[PDB]
């Protein structure tokens, strides 16, 4: 098939309500990473 | 983690009052070798 914008914008709408930053936020800050000149 | 996010702050302040004490050991010799020259003007000028 062939996918256009309207609909791929809703796909990354789609995509994007179920992905977490803030585990991830939490986990660039654990003690195993936190003090990296 | 509320207590793993806050440890570089504590750790720079709390070597701040490490520097600090110290240098209020050195004027605590300080002071005490400037009393021994106040005594050795006083029996100086006792002398003249």
């Amino acid at each position: 098939f062939r996918l256009y914008w309207d609909d791929l914008k809703r796909k990354l709408s789609e995509k994007l309500d179920s992905t977490d930053f803030t585990s991830t936020i939490k986990l660039l800050n654990e003690n195993s990473y936190v003090p990296r000149e | 983690d509320s207590i793993s996010y806050s440890n570089f702050s504590v750790a720079e302040n709390f070597q701040k009052m490490k520097d600090y004490y110290k240098e209020i050991e050195k004027l605590k010799i300080k002071i005490l070798q400037l009393i021994e020259a106040i005594k050795k003007y006083q029996q100086h000028v006792e002398e003249l």
